[PDB]
């Protein structure tokens, strides 16, 4: 998270942290007692490497007394999400059993009514990744206030040439903006989730090159059908 | 504002040939540059964005290069098709700006033109305009100075010419210098020459015709 | 497949508005900004400005601004250009294009800005002098609009047929010439006579050529 500062520890209950090795990969979102929703692309070089989510954290190595690693029992990227776009990049995460809520771990409604944000709105995406234009990364959870940028605007040549279609979105990335290790993270506007980060392979912090999330009402149909 | 200075402004080449087409906007655009290509009487077709990246369907022979404020596109074996007039384009900033343009002329030996002077007909001088037509035909290159005399006499303005498009076949040009005077400016004189100056004639010649003949 | 479809050729007088049309299809028109070029008889590009078609926000180039509306039926899937007060130099090709993606461009609307009125042409003989080969032409005086469709005996005379461009003259009516290249044998046995057809007057002329 760029431009942003640490977040309230556990303000965010939904917040996960999709784990590799034991090491953070990506953000993700409790979107059910026993699913995480988080982005594709994170698993596409994953390969052998054991997949875990990290539930209740505000620091990614102190002890909490909320702080719970679940393996994952099956990973459901969407069918349609593929290494060479930024498309479907969706992916849902079976945990080992149903997480143990409490005011540290708790699921979040996402958006199931398929309309855009408002342009200006600003949206609240929390995430583990790149704080610096040096590339490195915190140890606790950083959030960061984005304003929705429209969709023309962020298709124009200078900026996507025409990448963002009408199940993605944008907001600026004029300083503040979603970096590397934020990807799969949130985004939420009304405390409702919005979208998920699809940062991948951009560079943040500069606004000729908008920060990119999926939208999760364009894909409520995907995900009731894995949840059932 | 941007400027975009393209160069050259026309380029002559074989098929076959790696062709350099260059521009040169007036401040850092990063590498907010687009390539189009316009063939006459039809609409610009993207090739290159971004400075380098090829438009999907654009042959593999197309390619940009540059950032920040010298772009190039190149062509590395000159196609038929490709003759045509390349446009640099910068999308950095308001308002987007173009170049003036690069013709690419299919490149043949110097043929020197076979130059016709033409009287103006008696129906044009029933109503009072008399125009006269000094006709270049099959040459190469372009560059001709047709140069009006009446009576030894300097002519200025009163002057208008024509050049047909590269042709198809053996890729030479054509000329119609038309002159338009008045009937009672026409009466007035007798001598009526054009002085032509092409590259591949060893002195300027000279066609003339007289009122009467 | 995409398609930017532009409105019809206008020809307007010195002190109207014209409105060119261009129905976006293929893809979600509210996707894209719709960008405005301009071309000038024989010569380059000139950008005009954008629409962001989701808000109707504009970005112009100061040179237009003033006589210049951009406009979006976001219903239709339509941008509008909307040029007020012409003039002559406003005679030129206007382009809509998208920006963004794949670099899609309508076929272009051609605006001719003249105080003149629809008129058939004059021909008049380039008649040959007579050596070897001679040269002869028909002389195809004041018309208006474009174009001129000139053939010689009928399409039967196809090589050494080099009709030049239109040329618009101070009368602010286009002429041309149509030249053909022939034996000086030739002359006298085979007779030469350019068809000459304006579409627009309904006027079709075919005058023969002699020495």
């Amino acid at each position: 998270i760029l431009g942003g500062r640490e977040a309230e520890a556990h303000a965010r209950p939904y917040m996960a942290s999709v784990q590799l090795n034991g090491a953070h990969l990506c953000g993700g979102v409790l979107v059910a007692e026993q699913w995480v929703l988080s982005a594709a692309h994170c698993l596409e070089d994953a390969a052998d490497g054991k997949v875990q989510v990290l539930l209740g954290a505000h620091s990614l190595s102190q002890p909490e007394p909320s702080k719970r690693l679940y393996d994952v029992l099956r990973a459901v990227p969407h069918p349609d999400s593929q290494p060479d776009t930024i498309d479907h990049d969706l992916l849902l995460l079976q945990l080992s059993e149903k997480a143990t809520l409490g005011p540290a771990v708790r699921p979040l409604p996402w958006q199931r009514v398929d309309r855009d944000v408002a342009p200006g709105t600003l949206c609240d995406v929390a995430g583990w990744g790149i704080v610096n234009h040096a590339g490195r990364r915190p140890d606790s959870l950083q959030h960061v206030l984005l304003p929705v940028l429209d969709r023309a605007t962020c298709n124009r040549r200078t900026h996507h040439d025409g990448a963002i279609t009408e199940r993605l979105m944008c907001a600026e990335s004029n300083r503040r903006d979603s970096c590397k290790g934020d990807s799969g993270g949130p985004l939420v506007c009304g405390g409702v989730l919005e979208g998920v980060v699809t940062s991948g392979s951009r560079v943040c912090g500069n606004r000729k090159k908008p920060g990119i999330y999926t939208r999760v009402a364009s894909y409520a149909a995907w995900i009731d059908s894995v949840l059932a | 504002d941007i400027q975009m200075t393209q160069s050259p402004s026309s380029l002559s080449a074989s098929v076959g040939d790696r062709v350099t087409i260059t521009c040169k906007a007036s401040q850092n655009v990063d590498t907010d540059v687009a390539w189009f290509q316009q063939k006459p009487g039809k609409a610009p077709k993207g090739l290159i964005y971004s400075a380098s990246s090829r438009y999907s369907g654009v042959p593999s022979r197309f390619s940009g290069s540059g950032s920040g404020t010298d772009f190039t596109l190149t062509i590395s074996s000159l196609q038929p098709e490709d003759f045509a007039t390349y446009y640099c384009q910068q999308y950095n900033n308001y308002p987007l700006t173009f170049g003036q343009g690069t013709k690419v002329e299919i490149k043949r030996t110097v043929a020197a033109p076979s130059v016709f002077i033409f009287p103006p007909s008696d129906e044009q001088l029933k109503s009072g305009t008399a125009s006269v037509v000094c006709l270049l035909n099959n040459f190469y290159p372009r560059e001709a100075k047709v140069q009006w005399k009446v009576d030894n006499a300097l002519q200025s303005g009163n002057s208008q010419e024509s050049v047909t498009e590269q042709d198809s076949k053996d890729s030479t040009y054509s000329l119609s210098s038309t002159l338009t005077l008045s009937k009672a400016d026409y009466e007035k004189h007798k001598v009526y020459a054009c002085e032509v100056t092409h590259q591949g004639l060893s002195s300027p010649v000279t066609k003339s015709f007289n009122r009467g003949e | 497949e995409v398609q930017l479809v532009q409105s019809g050729a206008e020809v307007k007088k010195p002190g109207a508005s014209v409105k060119v049309s261009c129905k976006a299809s293929g893809y979600t028109f509210t996707s894209y900004y719709m960008y405005w070029v301009r071309q000038a008889p024989g010569q380059g590009l000139e950008w005009i400005g954008e629409i962001n078609p989701t808000s109707g926000g504009t970005n112009f180039n100061e040179k237009f601004k003033s006589r210049a509306t951009l406009t979006v039926d976001t219903s239709t899937s339509t941008a509008y250009l909307e040029l007020s007060s012409l003039r002559s130099e406003d005679t030129a090709v206007y382009y809509c294009a998208r920006e963004g993606g794949f670099a899609y461009w309508g076929q272009g609307t051609l605006v001719t800005v003249s105080s003149a009125s629809t008129k058939g042409p004059s021909v008049f003989p380039l008649a040959p002098s007579s050596g070897g080969t001679a040269a002869l032409g028909c002389l195809v005086k004041d018309y208006f609009p474009e174009p001129v469709t000139v053939s010689w005996n009928s399409g039967a005379l196809t090589s050494g047929v080099h009709t030049f461009p239109a040329v618009l003259q101070s009368s602010g009516l286009y002429s041309l010439s149509s030249v053909v290249t022939v034996p000086s044998s030739s002359l006298g046995t085979q007779t030469y006579i350019c068809n000459v057809n304006h579409k627009p007057s309904n006027t079709k002329v075919d005058k023969k050529v002699e020495p």
